[PDB]
């Protein structure tokens, strides 16, 4: 999930994005 | 330490900011 | 104190209230 | 790091949170 | 881990409030 | 820069001040 891909590293505002609605 | 719990927050305060209207779903599975 | 008991493991909603006036 | 400086401030939002009309104390005391 | 992000993320708050009026630059420079 | 000062342990409000305008 988000926890792991994300706070492991940074995520940039694009991998955020496919996180969005 | 809750290093995932502290960055879970500011994540989806992220997700907040980058979503806008259209929202999201925050689902912390592995 | 606080600090020792909930940011070395997370602290429920219960542990929290207990720290409320 | 700071770790638990960053916890902390943490930790207070969430009293206020939970907290309420209440209030609470903070004293970082080991 | 994302320390230095989430660190980061509190400094600026923290100049935000330090700073005031007078406004601050951030740069993440080594 | 701050990141490497004020990350690796804490910056005072003396510290901070020194990096407002
Ligand atoms: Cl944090
Ligand atoms: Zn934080």
């Amino acid at each position: 999930g988000i926890l792991e891909q994300c706070c492991t590293s940074i995520c940039s505002l694009y991998q955020l994005e496919n996180y969005c609605n | 330490f809750v290093n995932q719990h502290l960055c879970g927050s500011h994540l989806v305060e992220a997700l907040y900011l980058v979503c806008g209207e259209r929202g999201f779903f925050y689902t912390p599975k592995t």
